[PDB]
């Protein structure tokens, strides 16, 4: 079991950030990378040995999106959602994860 | 230029449209009957934007009145200043649509809608630079959806590339007229998301607990109700009918209100809300009328903005004041309530302001945006729509007149197709 | 002004009921708080119509006045008076708001002796003066040999304290009071004795901690006690900075561009720690919040990190520990830090407090008032407050007078003696001011039951041929020596007490006309 | 024997066209844009400067800016 405050996601950062598009091949590095982005952190969670994933709840962005729903199934991990901020010292305790 | 006809159709259109020239030939001084009363170009150089110039001096409001019903009109022909407009802006209706959305298209706008168009003809002639135009109307009315959605696609065909500016009356999740009411709304707004692109939300009997509540009205009616109506309907066409500092026509409001076309609806309102006796005992600061917008006190529509986050925010004050105070004062929102704003826009509290009074009032502001609040509302309408058309009751009143049970199918598939489309960045 | 009136709705009065609602008004603000003043003196439970009404229990004039919201316009001076006297010394609230209503009161008697009021205001001036050379001339100073001036710290927080909700614990309250004041060492700010309320235990089980408590326990994943610590605060932003440039995007034209910010970002944020742990430190106090990034960095390197304690907590931390704020992580050879022994963990009340035990130069302490219900812990807050305020003017002015009705009878003394030395046009007046010092210990004798037109009359035939240090035995009922008692008041307490009721009752006594304005939403 | 300078323009700082977006890409251009906003304000200030108009009345408001830059130079405005 792990868990996890990092939101799987569309990258964003705390500014402001927008994405120009003024090109036609320009839509597809758009698309294909934001695919790739959450590819390199499913990845890096199924390299690791885990199977039980332990998302914190987040509310300004989304935490589980719909795509990095898909790969985390076809690896086989159990993911759970929606863990309250309050909630995770008595799951670090418990179970022993940091 | 930039001169806009105005459009109010509808029997709810009529009673808001007829308070709706009362504010304007107040706050510009325009006599009915004599010249003008201005003082300066603040009121006197926006005269030729709604109003056409006759020759002598008299004013004539550029606004065509459609009713399907004699009696309705009546009270605007000689009544709280309706010998005003022009005698054929007056199309009465003989036939009465009985709040039936499918006897207004088929049987009375078969016959009526081509005579309609040569009003706006006319008024377009006065028009050297038409800038669009705008419809008052309502979901739960016979003519506002009948006269309401017909005339919008009959106008297309004339003005292809003119910008759209349509006021549409809400029906209320708190007390039913008729059972029909979730079969006019949601076949009203089936052809309104295809090609419009601006469309609020005002809800009639929301307002009723506002009037008790806050402007200390025991008895409330339907003269009260449309005075703050009148207040929102001007701040809106504040700075398209007085200049300024932050020039903001329609044409202006209508890229900076919208990121997406479809996605159209707002919440309009404004602030503050005093009674008739307690409002010379509250002051009024900047910082006090741009955060009372925000809260759930000051919305038009019965809805919810403290479980939502909005897309643009754009306000226009009244009053000589300092707008650089606005801008600081809601950026420090952004940051702590982050999650009821957007991300990636550093400015989305936009300011207007200008240099004229309003009535009554010493400061007053509105708030016009978008939100995540129409959603929950369009989700009771499909809820209403799919149990009455489930049991197939009263489809004969509608089959009968020239539409079908695939008619109903479509307009639920879309109408359920918007409830997704603001269902993605809720 | 009454005949033909020529206003709306707005109302006066002119020599007639200006006087007479004057003197009621104050007189029954003087009587309610006359059975809370001395040392058996009970208690009042301030109590509202409904709506959130927060019962709170106070002895306190001050509190009493500030709560009750009087419709009476002279009795709001009086109502301001004992506020201010709250704000300056901490104590004689009670016992201004009586003298200053029992000079009134004697102003009343001399209604129908055809007194001119300016009279009044002009014999009381002189009373005034003669009354400040009493306690002047009675004030013991305590310099060096300091051994006898804690003795008399604690005959100031005795006295206080006597006259409250701890009746019975000048035993252990005493000493949490004097010794309070004592750690500070310095300025008396009233903000580094941080008094915690809880629930549970009697009020002997309270006690002074040595060291400092806090909230906002240690992390998620960091230790929970190290010994021999380092401690260094903090008022910086740890995460979501949106470093001071206002309109500043990421403007972009690619989703791998993005990654690369916001990995960038957390680089960003992991210099920061990472110039905060090459002090060498073990704990971090942020009076901000601290999110889950430097969270998770803090607890790697074994490093403590309390998130948001309070926007004065990090001061009272600066004065435990002997450090400073340090928001800026730019020179650690500039950069002093705290000094602790043990941080552990300790649960008071159910609830697990951050305990720092064994601080260098500690000047600040953590008064933990354990109650049986909430009344009892509003009020020995309340009580506590009356009783350090004292204690930190007194270091800073080591005059003291001797209390207990002593002090009263020395200045009604010396305007009894300048009362025959006037002609007997102000000397009228005088003789009403001494009458009122003396029922000052009037009330005090007749709060306890004890025959008070004997005692008071004892006492003036005491102070009228030598003892100058002989006041009320409270606790026996008779007179005795308030050198021997200890019981003592501090010279600026007394002296608030006659000077702020001698002006208030110049203000009310001057007033002929009260010409009040009609009133807003009231029909 | 003063001289008066009538003035019909704004003397302050936050002077705007109410439609400029100042878009900067690095941080050496941003500070350049800060220097020029007070080198616009202060290039008037030259210019009613070296003429002897010691009194100056303007229908449009003031700024601190250019209130504290007459004080320095002896000069009085309204
Ligand atoms: N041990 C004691 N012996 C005699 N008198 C005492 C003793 N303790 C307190 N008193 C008297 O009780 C009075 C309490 O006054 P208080 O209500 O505390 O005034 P304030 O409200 O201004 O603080 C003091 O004036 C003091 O003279
Ligand atoms: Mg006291």
């Amino acid at each position: 079991i792990g868990l996890i405050q990092f939101c799987l996601s569309a990258p964003k950062t705390d500014m402001d950030n927008q994405i120009v598009v003024s090109d036609y091949a320009q839509m597809d590095r758009v698309l294909r990378e934001e695919r790739a982005y959450i590819l390199n952190l499913v990845k890096q969670i199924k390299k690791t040995g885990c199977n039980v994933l332990l998302i914190q709840k987040s509310i300004l962005r989304d935490a589980l999106s719909d795509l990095a729903l898909h790969f985390l199934n076809k690896m086989k991990i159990m993911v759970i959602k929606d863990i309250e901020r309050e909630d995770i010292e008595f799951i670090c305790k418990t179970i022993g994860t940091k | 230029m930039r001169e806009i006809v105005h459009i109010q159709a509808g029997q709810c259109g009529n009673q808001i449209g007829a308070k709706f020239w009362e504010v304007i030939s107040d706050e510009h001084g325009i006599d009915p009957t004599g010249t003008y009363h201005g003082d300066s170009d603040l009121q006197l150089d926006r005269i030729s934007v709604y109003y056409n110039e006759a020759t002598g001096g008299k004013y004539v409001p550029r606004a065509i009145l459609v009713d399907l019903e004699p009696g309705t009109m009546d009270s605007v022909r000689s009544g709280p200043f309706g010998q005003i407009f022009r005698p054929d802006n007056f199309v009465f209706g003989q036939s009465g649509a009985g709040n039936n959305w499918a006897k207004g298209h088929y049987t009375e706008g078969a016959e009526l809608v081509d005579s309609v168009l040569d009003v706006v003809r006319k008024e377009a002639e006065s028009c050297d630079c038409l800038q669009g135009f705008q419809l008052t109307h309502s979901l739960g009315g016979g003519t506002g959806s009948g006269m309401g959605t017909l005339l919008i696609s009959k106008i297309r065909e004339e003005y292809p590339d003119r910008i759209m500016n349509t006021f549409s009356v809400v029906p209320s999740p708190k007390v039913s007229d008729t059972v029909v009411e979730p079969y006019n709304a949601t076949l009203s707004v089936h052809q309104l998301v295809e090609n419009t692109d601006e469309t609020y939300c005002i809800d009639n009997e929301a307002l009723y607990d506002i009037c008790f509540r806050t402007l200390k009205l025991t008895t409330p009616t339907y003269g009260d109700l449309n005075h703050l109506v009148s207040a929102t309907m001007s701040g809106v066409t504040t700075c398209l009918r007085f200049p300024g500092q932050l020039n903001a026509d329609l044409r202006k409001l209508a890229v900076n209100m919208v990121p997406f076309p479809r996605l159209h609806f707002f919440m309009p309102g404004f602030a503050p809300l005093t009674s008739r006796g307690s409002q010379q005992y509250r002051a009024l600061t900047v910082p006090e009328l741009t955060q009372q917008v925000f809260d759930a006190k000051n919305m038009m529509a019965a809805c919810d903005p403290r479980h939502g986050r909005y897309l643009t925010v754009a306000a226009v004050f009244r009053g000589r004041m300092s707008m650089k105070e606005v801008d600081e004062q809601m950026l420090n929102v952004q940051n702590k309530n982050s999650s009821y704003f957007v991300e990636w826009i550093p400015n989305n509290v936009k300011t207007a302001v200008c240099d004229i009074p309003p009535r009554g009032l010493k400061m007053a502001v509105t708030f016009i945006g978008n939100s995540t609040a129409i959603q929950e509302l369009f989700k009771r309408i499909s809820e209403q729509f799919t149990a009455m058309f489930r049991r197939k009751a009263f489809l004969h009143w509608y089959t009968g007149e020239g539409m079908d049970e695939m008619e109903f199918t479509e307009a639920e598939s879309n109408m359920n197709d918007l409830v997704s489309e603001y269902q993605q960045y809720q | 002004a009454p005949v033909n009136i020529f206003k709306a709705g707005a109302d006066e009065e002119r020599a007639e009921t200006a006087r007479l609602t004057s003197f009621i008004g104050a007189i029954a603000i003087g009587d309610l708080v006359k059975s809370t003043l001395g040392p058996k003196g009970m208690d009042k439970i301030l109590l509202s119509s409904g709506r959130d009404a927060s019962l709170m229990v106070t002895n306190d004039g001050a509190t009493i006045l500030k709560n009750i919201g009087v419709d009476n316009p002279a009795a709001k001076v009086l109502v301001d008076m004992s506020r201010v006297q709250d704000d300056e010394v901490g104590d004689g609230t009670t016992s201004v708001t009586v003298l200053a209503a029992e000079l009134l009161r004697e102003a009343e008697s001399l209604i129908a002796k055809k007194i001119h009021p300016q009279t009044i205001i002009a014999g009381w001036r002189e009373a005034t003066k003669a009354a400040r050379e009493a306690l002047l001339s009675s004030a013991v100073d305590h310099g060096s040999d300091e051994v006898k001036f804690r003795q008399d710290l604690m005959n100031i927080a005795g006295t206080t304290l006597s006259s409250k909700l701890l009746t019975h614990h000048k035993d252990h309250f005493t000493k949490l009071a004097v010794e309070a004041v004592l750690r500070l060492k310095g300025s008396g700010n009233l903000e580094a004795i941080h008094i915690i309320k809880k629930l549970g235990g009697s009020l002997a089980d309270s006690y002074l901690d040595e060291g400092f408590l806090l909230d906002k326990k240690i992390g998620v994943n960091q230790p929970k006690r190290i010994e021999n610590a380092k401690i260094l605060i903090a008022n910086t932003g740890m995460d979501t900075d949106k470093i001071k440039i206002f309109g500043s995007r990421v403007r972009v034209d690619s989703t791998a561009k993005v990654a690369e910010i916001e990995h960038a970002e957390k680089e960003k944020m992991k210099e920061k720690v990472e110039r905060i742990l090459k002090h060498g430190i073990n704990c971090f106090i942020n009076r901000q919040l601290i999110y889950n990034y430097p969270e998770q960095l803090f607890g790697a390197a074994g490093v403590m990190a309390i998130e948001h304690a309070d926007f004065a907590g990090v001061e009272r931390l600066a004065l435990v520990t002997g450090g400073e704020i340090a928001s800026t992580f730019d020179h650690p050879e500039l950069v002093k830090l705290g000094s602790c022994k043990l941080i552990e963990e300790v649960m008071i009340g159910e609830d697990k407090l951050i305990h720092f035990s064994g601080v260098a130069l500690g000047e600040a302490c953590t008064i933990v008032l354990r109650g049986a219900t909430q009344q009892i812990l509003d009020e020995a807050e309340r009580s506590l407050h009356d009783a350090l305020c004292v204690l930190a003017q007194t270091v800073k002015d080591s005059r003291t007078v001797y209390g207990g009705g002593c002090s009263e009878m020395l200045m009604a003394h010396a305007v009894t003696q300048l009362a025959n030395r006037t002609p007997g046009k102000e000397a009228v007046a005088m003789e009403s001011y001494a009458k009122a010092l003396r029922m000052l210990p009037t009330i005090i004798a007749d709060n306890a039951g004890y025959d008070s037109a004997d005692l008071v009359a004892q006492l003036r035939a005491a102070h009228s041929e030598g003892n100058t240090t002989a006041g009320l035995d409270m606790r026996e009922g008779t007179i005795g020596d308030m050198a021997i008692l200890g019981i003592t008041e501090s010279f600026q307490v007394k002296r608030q007490v006659l000077l702020s009721a001698a002006e208030a009752a110049e203000v009310i006594l001057r007033v002929d006309n009260i010409i009040k304005a009609a009133p807003r939403k009231r029909v | 024997n003063p001289k008066i300078a009538l003035l019909n323009v704004e003397l302050e700082l936050k002077a705007e066209k109410d439609n400029a977006e100042i878009r900067v890409h690095t941080v050496e251009d941003y500070q350049a844009i800060v220097d020029a906003e007070w080198n616009i304000l202060y290039d008037k200030l030259e210019k009613i400067h070296h003429s002897g108009a010691k009194v100056v009345s303007s229908k449009l408001p003031i700024g601190d800016v250019a209130t504290q830059y007459f004080a320095d130079r002896d000069m009085f405005c309204a």
